[PDB]
C-alpha cells in the first residue's frame, strides 16, 4: 500500500524503485486577452522520475506541442505522464525495471495502473510523504534543459552528483529533500545560500556546488534556518 | 398454471416464491404452491426460523419438468427434486389441491412486477451461471462466491457470472488506455455485447439474475455483479438508445421492489451517485433517477 515515515528505509533497499512526480508536466502562464478575458499559455514541462537509491533521474521533457488541439489538459497530463513512465519501463532491460513505482500524487494511481497492466508484478503505490519534487524546476540546469527544448526529449541526470562516494542513499535523499523543500519555501534565499561563496562552484557534470563535508553541514543548517524563518512568517508563530 | 408440491414441512421456515413469502410452522400441514404462472422463471426460497443463516433456494421453470420440494433431515434443508413419473405427480398434486393443503401464487391481475424483474432471465442462461447439469433447476444461497470473488474456493459451488474488471487487459486496448478507461464503450459494445453476451437481451438477463440473487439471498457477489453491469453501461458514451431506455425500465422495477430497509446493504452509494449524476448516461435514466431521488434520497 502507501509509503510513509513507518516504511522509510524501504526507499534505500536493493529492490529497484522509482518515484514519479507529475507536478511540472502541465505548466501554464495565465494572462489577459485583448478583450479582457483570461487565457493560458502552456510552457514546457517535465516528468520527474527518480531512483532514490542511486540518484538516477529520468527527466522526460514535455514540449508544449503535446498539448496542441487537446482538451481537458490537466486530465490528459496524468495519462501522458503514465504513458511516458510505461514507455521508460519498457525501454529498460528486464533487470533494470522497477519492482515498485511510487507516485507523489494519488491522482496518478489509476492512469499509471492502467498503462502498466502488461507489468502485473510492478507495484504502483501512493505515499503519505509530502515530497518537494515540484521544486525540481528551481535547479537551474534542469530548468534550462526544459525551457530550451524544441521537441520531446529525455535527459538523464544523477540528482545526488557524487555524494554517494561519501554518504549513504538515506543521507543523500535527506539532503536532496531539505534542498528542494528550501527551494520550494523561498527560492531566492535558497539559491543565495547555495551560491553566496563564489569560490565553491558547480562542476560542468553536476547540479549542485562542490561542498566539502564541513561545508554541507553549514549549508544544511542554513537551509533548516531558512525553512524555520519562513514558517515563522506563514503561520505567525 | 403449474404446481410445486411439498412432501411435508418438518421444520418451521419462511418460504419465498418470487417476491412473495409465507411462514410455515414446524409440522404444519403444508403441501406446496399452486397456480404458478407459466412463461416465467421462478425462485422458491427458504429461511429457517431456528437459523436465519443461509437463505437458499431454487430457480426453476415448470415448463422443463415436474418439480417438488422434500425436506432432507440429513443435509438439513428443503431440496428441489424432479418427478419423472407424470401420472404419480399429477395424482399427488390433485390429492393436495382437493384437500386445499397448498398456498396459491398470489398474483394481482394488474401486476407485472415479476415479468418486469425477469423479462430477460432464461433458465438456460441461469444453468450456465450455476453449474449442476444433472438437475433442470438451480440452487443458490447467501454464501456462494462468484468466479471473480474466487480469483481475488470450491469451483463446483460458484456463481459463474461474466467477469467485469475495469482495470484489466480485456477492458483496455493497448494504445487506447485513457480513451478506454474514461469511455468504456469499446469494453461494453465490442468485448461484452458482440464478444461474450452476443446481444443486449443476454446482458440484461445476467444483470437481472444478479439483482434477484442479491435481493433474495443477500448474495454479496451477486450485488457486486449487478452494480458492475450497471456501471459498465453508465460509463460508456456510446450505448444504443433502446438499451438505455430498457435499462431505465429494468432499474426502475428493481429499485421499486427492493425492501426500503435493505437499501443500506443492497445499494452502492459510489456507483449510484456516479451513474445518476456524473456518468455519460447521467441524463438517460429518467425513471430510475426519479424513483431513487424519492425513495432513497439519503444514499444520494
Amino acid at each position: 500500500g502507501a509509503m510513509n515515515s513507518s516504511n522509510y528505509a524501504e526507499l534505500f533497499n536493493n529492490d529497484i524503485k522509482l518515484f514519479v512526480d507529475d507536478t511540472n508536466v502541465y505548466r501554464v502562464t495565465v494572462h489577459k486577452t485583448f478583450e479582457g478575458n483570461v487565457a493560458t499559455k502552456a510552457i514546457n514541462g517535465c516528468i520527474f522520475t527518480l531512483n532514490p537509491k542511486t540518484g538516477h533521474l529520468f527527466l522526460k521533457i514535455i514540449h508544449t506541442s503535446v498539448w496542441a488541439g487537446q482538451k481537458r489538459l490537466s486530465q490528459l497530463a496524468k495519462w501522458k505522464t503514465a504513458e511516458e513512465v510505461s514507455a521508460l519501463v519498457r525501454s529498460l532491460p528486464k533487470e533494470e525495471q522497477p519492482k515498485q513505482i511510487i507516485v507523489t500524487r494519488k491522482a496518478m494511481l489509476d492512469p499509471l495502473e492502467v498503462h502498466m497492466l502488461d507489468f502485473p508484478n510492478i507495484a504502483i503505490r501512493p505515499t503519505e510523504l509530502r515530497l518537494p519534487f515540484s521544486a525540481a524546476m528551481s535547479i537551474d540546469k534542469l530548468s534550462d534543459v526544459v525551457m530550451k527544448a524544441t521537441e520531446p526529449q529525455m535527459v538523464l541526470f544523477n540528482i545526488y552528483d557524487d555524494w554517494l562516494d561519501r554518504i549513504s542513499s538515506y543521507t543523500a535523499f535527506s539532503r536532496l529533500t531539505l534542498l528542494l523543500r528550501a527551494l520550494k519555501t523561498n527560492e531566492e534565499s535558497a539559491k543565495m545560500i547555495l551560491l553566496s561563496d563564489p569560490t565553491i562552484t558547480i562542476k560542468s557534470y553536476h547540479l549542485w556546488p562542490s561542498f566539502t563535508d564541513e561545508q554541507w553541514i553549514t549549508i544544511e543548517s542554513q537551509m533548516r534556518d531558512l525553512i524555520l524563518t519562513e514558517y515563522g512568517r506563514k503561520y505567525n508563530v | 398454471m403449474n404446481t410445486v408440491p411439498f412432501t411435508s414441512a418438518p421444520i418451521e421456515v419462511t418460504i419465498g416464491i418470487d417476491q412473495y413469502s409465507f411462514n410455515v410452522k414446524e409440522n404444519q400441514p403444508f403441501h406446496g404452491i399452486k397456480d404458478i404462472p407459466i412463461g416465467h422463471v421462478h425462485v422458491i426460497h427458504f429461511q429457517h426460523a431456528d437459523n436465519s443463516s443461509m437463505r437458499y433456494g431454487y430457480w426453476f421453470d415448470c415448463r422443463m419438468g415436474n418439480f417438488y420440494i422434500q425436506y432432507d433431515p440429513k443435509d438439513g434443508l428443503y431440496k428441489m427434486m424432479e418427478e419423472r413419473d407424470g401420472a404419480k405427480f399429477e395424482n399427488i398434486v390433485h390429492n393436495f389441491k382437493e384437500r386445499q393443503m397448498m398456498v396459491s401464487y398470489p398474483k394481482i391481475d394488474e401486476d407485472d412486477t415479476w415479468y418486469n424483474l425477469t423479462e430477460f432471465v432464461q433458465m438456460d442462461k441461469i444453468r450456465k451461471i450455476v453449474r449442476k447439469d444433472e438437475n433442470q433447476f438451480s440452487y443458490v444461497d447467501s454464501s456462494m462466491t462468484t468466479v471473480q470473488e474466487n480469483e481475488l474456493s470450491d469451483p463446483a459451488h460458484s456463481l459463474n457470472y461474466t467477469v467485469i474488471n475495469f482495470k484489466s487487459r480485456e477492458a483496455i486496448r493497448p494504445g487506447h488506455e485513457m480513451e478506454d478507461f474514461l469511455d468504456k464503450s469499446y469494453y461494453l459494445n465490442t468485448v461484452m455485447l458482440q464478444g461474450i453476451f452476443k446481444n443486449s437481451s443476454n446482458y440484461f438477463g445476467e444483470l437481472q439474475f444478479a439483482f434477484l440473487n442479491a435481493m433474495f439471498f443477500g448474495n454479496y457477489g451477486s450485488s457486486l455483479q449487478w452494480h458492475a453491469m450497471i456501471e459498465l453501461i453508465c460509463s460508456s458514451a456510446t450505448v444504443p438508445k433502446h438499451m438505455l431506455d430498457k435499462l431505465d425500465e429494468i432499474l426502475y422495477y428493481q429499485i421499486k421492489t427492493l425492501p426500503e430497509q435493505y437499501s443500506d446493504i443492497l445499494l452502492n452509494e459510489r456507483v449510484w451517485n456516479i451513474c445518476l449524476y456524473s456518468s455519460f448516461q447521467k441524463n438517460s435514466l429518467h425513471n430510475t433517477e426519479k424513483i431513487m431521488e424519492n425513495k432513497y434520497p439519503e444514499l444520494l
